[PDB]
């Protein structure tokens, strides 16, 4: 009904390969910057990446459904690791399931999630679902405040699927990375802290934890003198 | 699973008997006689105590007769266990109908709702019947003074007198004998003590031996204290 | 509850307990009747209830129900404790969704010949409905000790036509009840 | 009659007399005896089956931390109302702010198995439970339930085929010290009591791994690992 | 708003009701007649909220015929109104009350009496010589307080009544398209003017 | 309300105020707030009195279920348990918990149950009305595996401020120390804490 | 005991439920099934009967996971034992939720014990017709239980059911008098194998395909696995040259 | 539970052979007596050990129901021990907490019977194997005591027996009781009875004994409460029953 | 109201104002407000009176039933946590605020109950309108090492500066005393500071002042 730990926006976009997803590492507490631990990229297998924002009690709930779903797959299942792994648009079809009921019954999971992945053919996946249950795919896509200032960057990168395959890992990497940081300049539940997936058909899955916004400036600030009239 | 076990009760015999009902009629048979008179005046009720001895409470044993309300009461033979439940029942529903409509209920609409009871575990639920059957001695405006009967099949009949338990060929055959319709209250009181006299089973009939009830005219309601039965009983001759 | 008005007063005397009520049926402003007895009795129990009429209706009639059953079962009428008893859980039963009503019991019991009121056991006397403040201050005035049955009648009747003359919402007439363990007189007052 | 618990004509219920039948099925004695401020409960362990795993075969439960018992009869049943007795006395503990009494663990465990006894659709359980602990108020405290929903506290008990032979003994000790319990300040040496007299009751030595031993104490109730048993077993070679 | 009034007489009871029906803006209706027959000897007339009056009024009319078909006996009016005042003080505590007021009009034939209950929606009954539900006792009840004579003839009863209609024509600012006028007595029931 | 709880060297130290209000009135001034659930398990309560005591009796009888059954309980198990209660009522309870507990492998663990219901495993945590005041104070302060008597003091200053800047934060300071060694109380009264 | 073998629940005069002792010969009937706990694990085996050579190998897979810990392995009715492995998933599940930590290995099998035993309790249901093998790693180690379609289990350091047991237990008893220092994962792997294949020197009116399974915290980082490929051919290999 | 029919059914002969076999297993049971006085009630029996081992202290074949009401029984203890449990929830649910006070015997004894009565004819059970024998006091009708049998039938008595000894002991009773007896009398007239029935040892470790007497304030645990009676329900004492029994 | 709660060396005592108020008008003037759970377990209550005796009621009879089921005389500690998690399922709706002291085998216990079902121990307490004078009075008076007559004392003294002090609270004081090992003293109206003067003139009226229209004898 209220949210009261909250994560902030996850950001994410296709490249040539695959997918990159990242969220920063904070749970903030209203304006309490609280804990500053919180994973909030969960991957699932080694083909997708579940990035979610929004109340963390919700988030840790859908944690615990994504491995209670790897678990059952398994059962009974000698591919489990083949050809009947769960793929991105399973994990995904199943959360949007759940967010949609949920809504239905007026008890919404309070959050906003991003499901990354690579399909077994190879295709990028990536796709947004809310608390409402309302879905979308775009070759960008992001949460939150991240939706105002990120997706415009990203989308001067990759404005539409024909510019995936233009787009290699470096330079969408180094999108999300200025993203972050533009975020930690401008969201004020922001950490400079920061996890980054990339999903790779070729390289699988790579996580990378404990990154930090980097090069940020600030130097000019010294310039700026009152409000109007102070010289 | 349980099928093995269950008895069928509510099953047809061939001849389209109820056995359960005919076999808990046999147990009454066995039960204290039970009269009802109904006078011009009035109604008697009547029975005789088949448990019987010395160190018995008959002064505050009351077994066979019960008020069902200010108007209705009735007389038991049978399982004495089973009619408590009845009566609480009919008491209840007594109580409804007063609430209802702020009228006394009428003594067939009591009558049919506690057969009706009687009937349904005749029919359903696999349970075993009630073994008990009423006499009902009450007053309405409607009717007046009305005796009925009930046993464990759910029917009910009106009668002017009636008897049940043990000897009631017997006690129909004397009551046929000497019943007249104009009879007062006081010569129902002696033909019902007269017809238990000679129908019981004992030695001789005893004011210990005895419960007696009347209803008579508003309407009032008599359980008699075991003196006035001893007072009725050396007034009839029989003690 | 005050949209039907009315008021119920009790007392005690030397062997003996008044209750007393007015006879008005409103709805607000509109006076419906003056035979509306709020005054009930259950054998030698008396039960005055105050407040919304259908609940007095509705309440009187389910005591009636289980006092009836009380003496089928226990073969004896319901005495004035047991009955005040079982007006605290009947009316409790509803705790939630309450009947919006100001029970007063008076009788005498039979086995002591104590005389009792309750609305406990405030022995003196007791008030209730929408004068209730007026008939507080009437009885702490007049009240005595062990007033004889016509000085307890005196009594109880100035407070209830002194009280009810200060609430537009009661009167038109009042009954007042003398009940002693061998006998209870109805009386009349006229209002002015 | 013979397969539900319902009424033989002798007023029999077969149905309990073959479920103490099974409690005898593990071929399994059980003794246990009051100290002055312990209960002490010996089990017999038989096991044959080299491939079995011994830490796991054991007939003691540990029902509360105050809370022993010891069963007799059938392992599945034993754990059954070992799981029972467990939820019913953390629940007594969370309804009524204390520990349950082993009396009335017994009392509620004892009350179940006559529902047992009295509803056709739940068979006995096999089993025998000897509850065990020092309680706040009564002190050391040995209550055994049976599938009757009999129950009693015990000065000592023992159960089993030769449960007559362990308690002859122990009567004529109570004969020879005109005592109620153990006169012995501590629970070492009312296990070694307890053994010794199995041992001279059975005819039999035990091996460490031949018994299984529980000791309630006002703290806890606690079960002897095997060495702790060598301990004892070797004090009364040399005591 | 509807008008129902009753008067008590002698030996009759008059029911009163008025004729329209309002919908919003418009007069739908001229010619309703807001009462049920309940028994040979007995009349109800309702009025409250739209729909509820007369979903109301048909159960009642339906569990009364029951009952006389089951019984073989007409409820006298007493029993009558005592059973509609159960089922009002119910629906009070119901997830939705019948918000209608009652007036039973009934000929005892056992007392040979007529007989007038006056029932809000609340199940206050109140056994009256003359009664009316809402604003039309506002207008009525000090003719009727003036003039009513216990011993009246059903015709100065009706002469009483078109004064009570006369006066709330005159007074009362809605136009209710008169009144439809019943008599129970030891006939039955009839229709008068 | 002002609690805490630290894992240090030897295992974890749970402190409180003792102070209880309702609105500006000091309901009880010798509350204790550190609730065991289980032996060397305990949790620190801030938030509604009676939704937290409601759920410490709940997880307390769930946790002796669990021992007769399986066990000892983990912390972690305890912290779930909680969790399970706190967010499954998140509607109706407004409890904050920190949970704290000792055990010979993971020594000294510390989980906070804010509300909401998400758990959070910390070196430290703090919590109530007068956490707010020492945040700054607790994060220059703390350091890993620090002595008992380093660990006591560290929570003696840190609610000594607490107390001094909130009025619903009082009294006495109540600690739980947790080791293998056992379960120690320790009391610590205004006049030695506001000398700091 | 003619009387009161008809319906389940019932003690005979002697104090026995025969519909037990008759879904006992159940299990008795069905393939050999055998558990062997390691030094730091739990192998598990079964005989799965080539009927005709219509089946598809290696597709039929008899051995179940349990979370991702436990494995279970049964003799007698089939779907028996699926149904009693998803009661015990249910209970993993459940347990896991409440406490996050995966079920305790004897915390399972009470729970299965106890859905055993309640399948004893009333007439309105039959026994389960399966004994159970299963294990697993948790933290205190390895464990392996058997479980009877009475309810009772016990620990074990190997077991054996169905038609091939007596062999099998035999085979079992000397590898553990041989062993007392505790075998190796994979060498109780290539036990597992020889023993089967010598249970099948019973029942050998029809060919058979092995499978195997183990949970071990060095081979598999005490997660349940199927045993596949090169060490499923050199456990077979090793089975058939220690017959021939 | 598929046992939603009757397993006690009528007989062609119209016996409820269930109950009769209640009966038998109440009349194969330790003898229970009753005794009215004046001016109070006995019940008293005789404890049979299972064991020499076990503590007869522990296990109360006489249980108070209310303060003033106690019940005995004969036949099979388990279901008197839940017969109790129902019985005292009974008088508080259905008496206690409507009318502020506790049932009269009459009452209480009514609602065991009843109890009993739905054994003999609802789904899937068996009667009780007991009798029970119900001592009381109430303020309007005095002492009372009460047998209650397996088909929920129940009679005042002014003293009875059940169980084994129950003829020999009624015609003791019959011999001796008379409406002046006192019920120190009463009590001596118990003991003689139980004395002729018991299996030969007979002292206050064998016998259970309580009264339905005076009101006792030293049991009521509290003072200042004038109108609060203290209970009339009192077990003897083991050394009571042997001041008694060598005064004999 | 006003109700304390003392601990003393050893026992407990509880008192409580006499008068209940229907607003600002005093209903009753003598009130008991001293409830008995047990023999040795008695209970006072603030807020709503009728809910306060409907669950001193309810809970008296379960600890009746569950002391006759355990043999054993019933512990403080149960009627607290039966209350309490009563309480707790009405979450508040039940008004009740309640003292419970009594003495069991475990010894002297003092608890308050709120009406959301929380609760807290304490050597000395109290409750109601005039709770914040008496907890004054304890406060300033109070020690550890009180006997028997110093904490009646106490407690009337407490309870007599909520009745001069809170007009919700009057007239008498009534104490109940638990010591262990003894039977409870309940002592009823223990003082009476408020006993009205005598009215200036006698207001009986003479026989016949009032009015009457008629008469009739009611059978009964």
């Amino acid at each position: 009904q209220q949210p009261i730990v909250t994560g902030t926006s996850v950001i994410s976009m296709k490249y040539d390969n695959g997918v990159i997803i990242a969220a920063d590492n904070l749970g903030s507490y209203g304006s309490l910057l609280r804990f500053n631990g919180v994973e909030r990229l969960i991957p699932v297998g080694d083909n997708t990446v579940v990035g979610i924002s929004g109340d963390i009690s919700d988030m840790q709930h859908i944690e615990r459904l994504l491995k209670d779903l790897v678990t059952e797959n398994a059962y009974d299942n000698p591919l489990a690791d083949a050809e009947e792994a769960l793929e991105p648009s399973y994990i995904f079809e199943y959360l949007a399931t759940v967010m949609y009921q949920r809504r239905s019954k007026m008890n919404p999971l309070w959050n906003a999630i991003i499901v990354a992945g690579v399909q077994s053919n190879g295709d990028q996946f990536l796709r947004y679902v809310n608390l409402l249950g309302v879905t979308y795919s775009s070759p960008t896509l992001a949460t939150g405040f991240g939706a105002h200032m990120a997706n415009p960057l990203l989308r001067k990168v990759v404005d539409r699927e024909s510019d995936i395959p233009k787009t290699t890992v470096q330079v969408a990497e180094e999108a999300i990375v200025n993203a972050m940081r533009v975020l930690y300049y401008r969201d004020a539940r922001s950490s400079r802290n920061f996890s980054l997936a990339i999903i790779d058909k070729n390289t699988g899955l790579t996580f990378k934890k404990n990154l930090q916004v980097e090069n940020m400036k600030w130097d000019f600030a010294k310039d700026i003198k009152g409000y109007g009239t102070q010289k | 699973g349980s099928r093995r076990y269950d008895s069928r009760t509510t099953i047809f015999s061939p001849e389209g008997r109820l056995y359960q009902v005919e076999y808990a009629l046999e147990s009454i048979s066995h039960a204290g006689t039970a009269i009802g008179i109904m006078a011009s005046d009035g109604i008697v009720l009547a029975a005789e105590r088949k448990v019987t001895s010395t160190l018995l409470e008959q002064d505050t044993s009351t077994e066979k007769l019960y008020k069902l309300n200010d108007k209705i009461a009735v007389a038991v033979a049978g399982l004495t266990a089973d009619a408590e439940i009845l009566i609480n029942t009919a008491r209840i529903h007594a109580q409804n109908y007063l609430k209802t409509y702020n009228e006394d209920i009428p003594v067939e609409i009591l009558v049919r709702r506690l057969s009706d009871i009687k009937q349904g575990y005749t029919q359903h639920g696999g349970l075993r019947p009630f073994g008990v059957s009423f006499i009902y001695a009450g007053y309405d405006d409607r009717y007046g003074y009305q005796l009925y009967t009930s046993n464990p099949s759910g029917n009910y009949t009106g009668w002017k007198a009636i008897s049940v338990g043990a000897n009631t060929s017997a006690a129909q055959t004397l009551l046929q004998m000497d019943y007249k319709d104009d009879m007062k209250v006081d010569d129902a009181i002696e033909l019902a003590l007269k017809t238990l006299s000679k129908t019981t089973d004992s030695s001789a009939l005893t004011y210990d031996r005895l419960e007696f009830a009347t209803i008579r005219k508003e309407v009032y309601q008599k359980i008699f204290k075991p003196q006035e039965i001893k007072d009725i009983l050396v007034k009839t001759g029989i003690t | 509850s005050s949209i039907n008005g009315g008021i119920v007063v009790a007392m005690t005397g030397k062997d003996c307990v008044a209750i007393a009520c007015d006879l008005r049926l409103g709805s607000q402003s509109l006076g419906v009747s003056n035979k509306f007895e709020k005054i009930f009795h259950y054998g030698h129990v008396f039960l005055g209830i105050t407040g919304l009429a259908t609940d007095v209706t509705t309440l009187n009639e389910m005591f009636r129900y289980k006092t009836n059953l009380y003496k089928l079962k226990e073969e004896r009428a319901i005495e004035p404790e047991t009955f005040t008893q079982l007006v605290s859980s009947s009316l409790y039963e509803r705790r939630f969704g309450p009947y919006f009503v100001g029970p007063v019991v008076a009788g005498i019991n039979s086995k002591s010949g104590k005389p009792f009121i309750a609305g406990d056991e405030a022995k003196d006397f007791i008030v209730s409905g929408t004068a209730s403040d007026q008939l507080f201050g009437m009885c702490e005035s007049l009240y005595e000790p062990n007033l004889e049955p016509e000085d307890l009648f005196e009594t109880i009747s100035q407070a209830l036509l002194n009280a009810a003359d200060r609430d537009a919402l009661s009167g038109w007439g009042a009954v007042v009840y003398i009940i002693k363990k061998d006998e209870v007189v109805k009386r009349y007052l006229k209002m002015r | 009659d013979r397969h539900i618990t319902i009424f033989s004509p002798e007023g029999r219920l077969y149905q309990v007399e073959y479920a103490f039948k099974a409690t005898n099925q593990t071929n399994i004695n059980s003794l246990a005896v009051r100290g002055k401020d312990c209960t002490v409960v010996i089990s017999q362990k038989k096991v044959p089956d080299k491939l079995l795993d011994p830490t796991t075969v054991s007939y003691i439960f540990c029902i509360s931390r105050t809370i022993g018992m010891v069963v007799n009869g059938p392992i599945p049943d034993a754990r059954n109302a070992a799981l029972r007795a467990k939820a019913e006395a953390a629940e007594f503990r969370y309804k009524y702010g204390y520990d349950m009494p082993c009396d009335v663990l017994a009392k509620r465990m004892a009350n179940l198995s006559q529902i047992y006894t009295q509803r056709a659709y739940m068979r006995p359980l096999g089993v025998i439970l000897t509850f065990v602990s020092v309680d706040e108020e009564l002190g050391p405290s040995i209550y055994k339930t049976d599938p009757a929903g009999y129950y009693v506290g015990y000065k000592a008990t023992a159960t089993g085929p030769k449960q007559q032979e362990i308690t002859t003994n122990l009567e004529n000790h109570f004969k020879k010290s005109k005592i109620d319990h153990i006169n012995e300040e501590s629970w070492e040496k009312v296990v070694e009591f307890a053994i010794t007299h199995m041992i001279d009751a059975l005819g039999t030595e035990f091996s460490k791994n031949d018994l299984e031993v529980g000791v309630a104490t006002k703290d806890k109730f606690f079960t002897l690992s095997a060495e702790n048993i060598e301990e004892r077993l070797v004090a009364i070679a040399e005591q | 708003m509807d008008i129902i009034l009753g008067i008590r007489v002698q030996d009759s009871v008059i029911l009163a009701s008025s004729k329209a029906v309002t919908r919003g803006i418009s007069v739908l209706k001229d010619s309703d007649d807001k009462t049920r027959q309940l028994s040979p000897h007995t009349l109800m007339s309702f009025a409250g909220e739209a729909g509820d009056t007369v979903q109301f009024a048909e159960y009642i009319q339906a569990n009364i015929q029951l009952y006389s078909i089951r019984e073989d006996y007409e409820l006298s009016p007493q029993a009558v109104s005592s059973f509609v005042r159960q089922e009002l003080a119910k629906s009070i505590r119901s997830r939705r009350p019948y918000q209608v007021n009652v007036l039973i009009g009934g000929y005892d034939k056992k007392k040979n009496k007529p007989e007038l209950y006056q029932i809000d929606y609340l199940g206050t009954k109140v056994e009256l010589p003359y009664g009316a539900h809402g604003y039309s006792g506002f207008y009525t009840f000090s003719l009727l307080d003036h003039h009513y004579r216990p011993d009246m003839t059903t015709e100065e009863g009706l002469d009483l009544l078109k004064l009570c209609v006369q006066e709330l024509e005159k007074r009362m600012p809605m136009d209710f398209k008169g009144v439809i006028v019943k008599i129970v007595d030891k006939d039955g029931i009839r229709q008068v003017d | 309300t002002s609690i805490m709880a630290v894992t240090f060297k030897d295992g974890v130290i749970l402190g409180a105020d003792s102070r209880t209000t309702t609105g500006a009135y000091i309901a009880n001034r010798v509350t204790d707030k550190l609730t065991r659930v289980h032996d060397k398990i305990w949790c620190c309560r801030s938030g509604s009195a009676a939704d937290t005591q409601a759920i410490a009796d709940i997880v307390q009888y769930h946790l002796e279920l669990y021992t007769s059954q399986y066990g000892t309980p983990s912390t972690e198990t305890a912290a779930s348990v909680f969790k399970e209660l706190c967010y499954e009522n998140k509607d109706n309870l407004t409890a904050g918990i920190i949970v704290a507990g000792y055990d010979d492998k993971n020594k000294g663990e510390v989980y906070t149950i804010p509300l909401g219901g998400s758990v959070h495993k910390l070196p430290y945590a703090i919590a109530g009305s007068g956490s707010t005041f020492i945040y700054g104070y607790c994060d220059k302060n703390f350091r890993e595996n620090m002595s008992k008597e380093e660990t006591v003091d560290f929570i003696k200053h840190s609610l000594s401020q607490a107390i001094k800047w909130d009025g619903s934060s009082g009294g006495v300071i109540r600690m739980v120390v947790l080791t293998a060694a056992g379960v120690e109380r320790l009391i610590f009264y205004p006049d030695e804490y506001e000398q700091l | 005991g003619t009387g009161y073998d008809l319906s389940n629940s019932v003690f005979s005069p002697d104090g026995r439920n025969f519909q037990v002792e008759y879904a006992v010969k159940a299990v008795e009937n069905g393939t050999t099934s055998i558990g062997i706990k390691c030094n730091d694990g739990v192998v598990f085996a079964v005989e799965k009967l080539i009927t005709s050579k219509l089946l598809v190998p290696q597709k039929n897979v008899k051995i179940q996971v349990v979370d991702r810990h436990i494995g279970c392995v049964y003799s007698g009715l089939i779907p028996d034992g699926r149904h009693l492995v998803n009661r015990g998933r249910e209970e993993a599940a459940s347990f896991k939720k409440l406490y996050k930590t995966p079920i305790p290995i004897p915390a399972f099998a009470d729970r299965l014990g106890q859905y055993v035993q309640a399948h004893t309790l009333y007439n309105s249901v039959r026994p389960f017709g399966v004994s159970t093998i299963f294990g697993g790693v948790d933290k205190n180690g390895a464990h392996l239980y058997m479980l009877e379609p009475s309810g009772s289990y016990w620990g074990y350091k190997g077991a054996a059911t169905g038609k091939g047991r007596q062999s099998a237990k035999a085979e079992l008893e000397k590898l553990v008098d041989h062993h007392p220092e505790g075998l190796s994962a994979r060498e109780a792997v290539k036990q597992a194998a020889k023993i089967i294949y010598l249970a099948h020197e019973d029942n050998k009116e029809k060919d058979f395909e092995l499978e195997i399974s183990w949970c071990s915290l060095s081979e598999t980082n005490g997660l349940h696995k199927f045993v596949k490929g090169d060490l499923l051919q050199e456990a077979i290999d090793f089975a058939q040259k220690e017959i021939n | 539970d598929r046992y939603s029919f009757s397993l006690t059914t009528f007989s062609p002969s119209g016996k409820l052979g269930q109950i009769d076999y209640a009966l038998t297993a109440v009349k194969q049971g330790v003898t229970s007596l009753g005794i009215k006085a004046t001016n109070g009630v006995v019940i008293a029996t005789e404890k049979k050990s299972s064991s020499p081992l076990a503590m007869s202290e522990t296990l109360s074949k006489v249980s108070l129901l209310t303060p003033d009401i106690g019940a005995v029984y004969s036949g099979m203890g388990p279901d008197y021990r839940v017969l109790v449990d129902k019985s005292r929830k009974v008088a508080h649910t259905s008496y206690k907490r409507i009318y502020g006070e506790y049932p009269p015997t009459k009452l209480l004894v009514s609602e065991v019977a009843k109890i009993m009565q739905e054994a003999t004819q609802s789904g899937g059970v068996r009667p009780f194997g007991v009798s029970l024998l119900i001592a009381g006091h109430d303020e309007f009708n005095g002492f009372s005591l009460y047998q209650v049998d397996p088909s929920g039938s129940y009679f005042p008595w002014k003293a009875t027996a059940i169980g084994k000894g129950s003829v020999a002991a009624k015609t003791f009773l019959e011999k001796r009781w008379n409406d002046e007896l006192e019920l120190e009398d009463a009590i001596h007239i118990a003991l003689l009875t139980l004395k002729e029935s018991v299996e030969g040892e007979f002292n206050g470790d064998t016998i259970e004994l309580a009264i339905i007497g005076d009101e006792n304030p030293d049991l009521l645990g509290y003072t200042g409460i004038p109108t609060d009676k203290g209970p009339r329900f009192r077990k003897l004492t083991s050394q009571e029953i042997n001041d008694r029994l060598e005064a004999l | 109201t006003t109700i304390v709660g003392v601990k003393f060396n050893n026992g407990v005592v509880i008192a409580a104002d006499t008068r209940s108020t229907q607003g600002p008008i005093v209903a009753d003037k003598n009130c008991a407000k001293l409830h008995r759970i047990s023999p040795k377990i008695w209970c006072a209550g603030a807020g709503t009176a009728a809910d306060t005796e409907a669950v001193t009621q309810l809970i008296g009879s379960n600890i009746e039933l569950h002391s006759l089921y355990t043999s054993r005389e019933p512990r403080v500690v149960s009627a607290l946590q039966m209350l309490k998690q009563h309480l707790f399922k009405y979450q508040g709706h039940i008004g009740a605020y309640l003292i419970v002291a009594g003495v069991d085998p475990t010894g002297s216990h003092l608890f308050s109950i709120h009406a959301h079902g929380s609760t807290d121990v304490g050597y000395y307490l109290s409750l109601g309108s005039g709770s914040l004078a008496a907890m004054a009075v304890l406060e300033s008076h109070w020690k550890q090492d009180l006997t028997k007559e110093e904490a009646i004392k106490l407690a009337s003294d407490a309870i007599q500066a909520g009745i001069w002090n809170d007009l919700g609270s009057g007239s008498n004081v009534d104490v109940c005393v638990m010591e262990i090992g003894k039977d409870a003293e309940y002592l009823r109206n223990y003082l009476t500071p408020n006993v009205r003067e005598e009215k200036q003139k006698s207001y009986k009226f003479p026989r016949g002042t009032t009015a009457v229209l008629k008469e009739s004898i009611v059978n009964i």
